């Protein structure tokens, strides 16, 4: 590419392009050079996207702040706040019965491949994040497919984002990687002071202990198969 | 600078002089610098000694606790006193002049101010303007600054420039003498110690004891010293 | 040319002593193979050499104070504080197995021709500089960064920077070498070096025997250890 060395400075004047690592280089699937860049770029957006939706979830999930609505699936089951009964939003997942995280996980796998896929891309007219095109565009959930129609699409329901500046849109894109890299930061930090509370100046007795496994999605207490024997050796 | 005072000359029994321009910058450089930071410290410690303790630590200023300034100020000299601050108060004011040096010895920054080679090469001691364009554009606008931030220093001659860095050297020198000086009369020593002074760290040298993560060290007993 | 090029860099190494050859292993044909591949070999040996023994120099000062990774891994099992000689003496014997088949695995990327001749050069026998790692561009599977220059910051450097980085390398070498020797003669006689008379202890199992002493056979994994 060689255009992210101008990014680089954009997001940051005073450091450039900064890679000790000279990832850049790294051609890890054999593609184009432009596919590698194209791929840590997407990644390096949707690492983003994802941290700052963690880190407003476990803001707003770590003081006694719960829907009002049942989850129970017919005259008995959890009451949506006996999830926040459980301890701060780590045993709250492992908590979710079984079909609620399956669900979400496969809720996350659909839009994923609905991201990925070059049809649907190319229909909005861009193209795969790799073979060019623009990282981090998630394409129209109304113009690809899904025969009954769907009220809203995913980036920008509501449509307050019409008409926008291009400027304006290079800016917030700049602002998103910049908010996506300290969100990161945030929720790794809120992560490894579940785990380990000698960690960080801040954030000193503020944290649930979580006696379990950040990186482990499905808990001891669903009825998938292996799962228990997954679980039968823990670590640090 | 050939030499500021006449009788003295060129005191250079190691032969680091006469080096590369860079080693030779560097050299100015860490003069210049340690004789500044020695002298803000022998201020500092005289401040301290004589009592200086604020009116401060309210409204959970130790992390929910309220420990009084006086209570960290009632530990006996500048070293005692270094060796009663939490550790995220050290760590944070350590983590301030480190950024102050980054900033220090940032080259783009420098070059953006009108400056030489980095790392304090090429007009040494200059600290980067933190201020105008191209220099913390996210908030901060940082209305005071880091040399003269009152402007007390708008109008200077170049002559008057150079001879106020001399005299910064010469008093610099002094005090990388004197703070040096003062350190070891806590620590017994020197000539005329008088003054009570308290008494004195492990080394001084320890920097951050009671921490966790990597402060498990009971090497602070011996090494000769 | 050859013995040109080896008069010149022992001039280079030190101009007082120049070139010491008192065995003339400079003129032996070590395997019927001119003069030029055996002092490539030669000269690709003591580099060798050198390096190893500046970084197990290194290693000898970290165990011999203490300085673990952590948890989990192969440190857990090594006492804390046994000496240096003794820290390749309790990690698990697959640890050591494992240790020493990437080294060989080392070895055998900076010597297979298809690594050499990827970025453009020779064996040092048959006319390649003696001591350079081919960075790692035909590995199948790609590599993230290399091995002489991990961050590339050396990539400036001039030719003659190169070459006196070289001789330093060579003399610190070694120095090295005769400072590890050192160490481990005073680990088993006592009174040779009186400097370390002392300070290293005496052990009692064979230097030059990797798997003498063996480690345990302990399994550190966990998730999923079906190799129980
Ligand atoms: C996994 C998330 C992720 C990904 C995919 C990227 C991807 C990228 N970053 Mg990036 N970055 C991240 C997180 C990430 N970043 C975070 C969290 C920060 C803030 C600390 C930054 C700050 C940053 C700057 C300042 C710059 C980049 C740049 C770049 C681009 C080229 C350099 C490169 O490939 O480095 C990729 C690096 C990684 C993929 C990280 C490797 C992770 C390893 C394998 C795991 C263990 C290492 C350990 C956790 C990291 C060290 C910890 C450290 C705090 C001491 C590339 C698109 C450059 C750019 O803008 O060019 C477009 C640039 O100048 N990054
Ligand atoms: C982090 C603390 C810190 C540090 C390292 C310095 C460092 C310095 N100050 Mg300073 N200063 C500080 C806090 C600090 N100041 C605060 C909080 C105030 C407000 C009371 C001032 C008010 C101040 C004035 C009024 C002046 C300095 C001056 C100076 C310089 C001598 C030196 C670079 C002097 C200077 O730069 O003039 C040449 C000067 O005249 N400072
Ligand atoms: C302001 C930055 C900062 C500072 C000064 C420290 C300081 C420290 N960390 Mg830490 N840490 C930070 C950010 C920081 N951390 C972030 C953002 C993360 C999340 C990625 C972590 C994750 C982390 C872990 C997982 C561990 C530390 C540990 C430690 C200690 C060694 C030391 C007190 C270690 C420690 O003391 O554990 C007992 C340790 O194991 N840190
Ligand atoms: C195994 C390590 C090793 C290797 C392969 C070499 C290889 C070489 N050295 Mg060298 N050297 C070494 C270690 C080594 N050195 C050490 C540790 C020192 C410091 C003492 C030196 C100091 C040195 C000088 C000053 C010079 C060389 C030079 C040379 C080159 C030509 C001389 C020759 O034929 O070999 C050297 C001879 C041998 C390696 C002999 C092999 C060892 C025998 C078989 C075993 C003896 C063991 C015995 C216990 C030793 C007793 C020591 C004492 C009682 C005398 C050649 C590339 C010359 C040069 O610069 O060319 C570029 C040169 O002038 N060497
Ligand atoms: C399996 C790993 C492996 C492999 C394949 C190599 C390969 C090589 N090394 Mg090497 N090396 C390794 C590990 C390895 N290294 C390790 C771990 C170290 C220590 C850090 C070194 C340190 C080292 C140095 C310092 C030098 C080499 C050199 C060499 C080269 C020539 C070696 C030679 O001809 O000797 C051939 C040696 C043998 C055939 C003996 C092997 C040992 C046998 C198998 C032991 C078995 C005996 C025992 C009694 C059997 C037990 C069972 C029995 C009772 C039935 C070659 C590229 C030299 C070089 O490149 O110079 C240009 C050189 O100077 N290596
Ligand atoms: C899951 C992904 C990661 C797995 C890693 C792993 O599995 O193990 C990793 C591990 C332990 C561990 C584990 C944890 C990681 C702690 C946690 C895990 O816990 C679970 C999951 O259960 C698994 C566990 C228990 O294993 C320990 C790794 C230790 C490691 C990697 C030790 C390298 C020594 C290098 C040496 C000695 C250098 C020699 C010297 C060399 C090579 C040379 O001198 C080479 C050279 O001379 C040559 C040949 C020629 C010269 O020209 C050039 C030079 C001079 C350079
Ligand atoms: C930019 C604004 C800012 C924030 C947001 C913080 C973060 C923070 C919190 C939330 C507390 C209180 C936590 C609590 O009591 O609940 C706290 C404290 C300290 N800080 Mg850090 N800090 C410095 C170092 C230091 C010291 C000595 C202490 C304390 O004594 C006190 C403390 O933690 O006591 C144990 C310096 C000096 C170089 C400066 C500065 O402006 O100089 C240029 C700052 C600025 C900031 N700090 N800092
Ligand atoms: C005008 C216009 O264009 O309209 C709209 C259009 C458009 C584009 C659609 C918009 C949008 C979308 C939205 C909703 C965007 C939301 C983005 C979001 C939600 C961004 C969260 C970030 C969270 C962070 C950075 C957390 C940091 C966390 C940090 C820094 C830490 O915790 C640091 C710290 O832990 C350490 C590291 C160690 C500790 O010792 C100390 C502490 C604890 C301090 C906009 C932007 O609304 C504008
Ligand atoms: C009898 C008596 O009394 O004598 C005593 C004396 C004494 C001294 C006490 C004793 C001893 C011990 C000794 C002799 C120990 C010697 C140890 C020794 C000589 C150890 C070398 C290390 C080299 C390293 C790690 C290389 C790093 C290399 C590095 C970091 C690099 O490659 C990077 C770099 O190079 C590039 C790539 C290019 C350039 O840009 C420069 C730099 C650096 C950036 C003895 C044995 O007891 C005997
Ligand atoms: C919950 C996840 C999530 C978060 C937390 C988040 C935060 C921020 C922030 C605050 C830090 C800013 C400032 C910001 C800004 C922009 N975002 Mg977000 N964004 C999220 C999701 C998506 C998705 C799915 C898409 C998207 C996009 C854009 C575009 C460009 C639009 C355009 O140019 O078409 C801009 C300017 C679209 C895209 O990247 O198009 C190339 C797109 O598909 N965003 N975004
Ligand atoms: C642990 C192992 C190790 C140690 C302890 C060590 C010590 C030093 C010292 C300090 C005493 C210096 C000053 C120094 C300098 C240079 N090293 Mg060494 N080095 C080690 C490993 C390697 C490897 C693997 C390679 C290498 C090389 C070079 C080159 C490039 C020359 C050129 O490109 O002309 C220069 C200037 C590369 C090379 O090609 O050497 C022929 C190469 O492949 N080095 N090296």
């Amino acid at each position: 590419k060689a255009e992210l060395e101008s990014l680089a400075g954009k997001l940051n004047p005073v450091i450039g392009y900064w890679d000790p690592l000279n990832l850049a280089d790294y051609d890890q699937w054999s593609q184009g050079q432009e596919a590698a860049i194209g791929f840590l770029r997407h990644a390096e957006i949707k690492h983003g996207r994802v941290a700052m939706a963690a880190f407003v979830g476990y803001i707003v999930q770590s003081n006694g702040i719960c829907w009002p609505w049942a989850l129970t699936g017919g005259p008995n089951g959890v009451m949506h706040s006996d999830i926040l009964a459980a301890g701060g939003p780590a045993d709250q997942w492992d908590a979710l019965p079984t079909a609620s995280k399956l669900q979400i996980l496969l809720f996350v796998g659909g839009l994923e491949l609905w991201s990925e896929n070059s049809y649907v891309l190319g229909l909005s007219g861009e193209k795969h994040y790799m073979r060019g095109g623009k990282p981090g565009f998630f394409p129209s959930i109304k113009k690809g497919g899904i025969p009954h129609p769907v009220p809203f699409d995913l980036f920008d329901p509501f449509g307050l984002s019409k008409n926008a500046s291009p400027e304006k849109k290079a800016k917030g894109l700049l602002a998103e990687i910049n908010n996506g890299r300290l969100a990161m930061l945030g929720i790794m930090a809120f992560v490894s002071e579940s785990k380990v509370p000698g960690s960080v100046p801040a954030l000193a007795g503020k944290i649930a202990p979580y006696s379990g496994e950040v990186m482990a999605p499905f808990a001891a207490s669903d009825n998938l198969p292996f799962v228990a024997d997954m679980l039968k050796s823990p670590l640090f | 600078a050939k030499k500021l005072n006449p009788t003295v000359g060129l005191w250079d029994p190691l032969g680091i002089a006469e080096t590369s321009p860079e080693t030779i910058g560097w050299f100015r450089h860490a003069e210049i610098k340690h004789g500044r930071v020695a002298m803000a410290a022998f201020v500092g410690y005289c401040v301290q000694s004589n009592g200086i303790h604020f009116p401060w630590n309210i409204q959970g200023w130790q992390g929910t606790p309220v420990v009084s300034f006086a209570d960290i100020a009632a530990a006996g000299g500048p070293a005692d006193q270094w060796d009663a601050l939490s550790t995220p108060a050290k760590l944070q004011i350590l983590g301030v002049i480190g950024f102050l040096e980054m900033w220090s010895e940032t080259s783009v920054v420098l070059k953006a101010d009108g400056q030489e080679h980095y790392v304090r090469g090429g007009k040494p001691g200059y600290f980067p303007k933190l201020s105008r364009s191209d220099e913390m554009a996210f908030p901060h606008p940082v209305p005071l600054n880091l040399w003269d931030p009152f402007g007390f220093t708008s109008k200077m001659t170049p002559e008057r420039k150079e001879k106020a860095l001399l005299a910064e050297v010469n008093n610099g020198r002094l005090a990388m003498i004197g703070i040096f000086g003062m350190i070891s009369a806590s620590k017994g020593l020197q000539v005329p110690g008088l003054d009570t002074v308290g008494i004195k760290p492990y080394a001084g040298e320890v920097m951050a004891p009671f921490a966790a993560g990597d402060a498990s060290l009971p090497f602070v007993s011996g090494m000769l010293e | 040319s050859a013995k040109a090029d080896l008069e010149a860099f022992a001039k280079e190494c030190n101009p007082v002593v120049g070139y010491w050859d008192p065995l003339g292993l400079a003129d032996l044909p070590l395997w019927g193979q001119d003069q030029d591949a055996v002092i490539g070999w030669l000269r690709h040996s003591e580099i060798k050499h050198g390096r190893i023994a500046m970084a197990g120099f290194v290693g000898y000062i970290a165990h011999a104070n203490g300085f673990r990774f952590g948890g989990i891994g192969p440190q857990n099992v090594v006492p804390e504080g046994a000496s240096a000689p003794e820290v390749w003496d309790s990690i698990p014997f697959l640890a050591k197995l494992q240790i020493i088949g990437a080294i060989g695995v080392l070895e055998h990327i900076s010597e297979d021709k298809n690594f050499l001749a990827a970025d453009g050069m020779k064996h040092y026998m048959r006319g390649g500089k003696p001591g350079y790692f081919p960075t790692f561009s035909a590995n199948v599977h790609p590599m993230p960064l290399n091995l002489f220059d991990p961050f590339k910051w050396s990539k400036n450097a001039s030719p003659e920077k190169k070459a006196k980085g070289l001789v330093t390398e060579t003399n610190n070498g070694r120095l090295a070498m005769l400072g590890l020797f050192g160490f481990l003669s005073e680990s088993k006689i006592p009174g040779s070096v009186p400097a370390l008379s002392g300070i290293i202890p005496s052990y009692d199992g064979d230097y030059m025997q990797p798997f003498l002493p063996t480690g345990p056979d302990t399994s550190l994994w966990t998730i999923g250890n079906l190799w129980a």
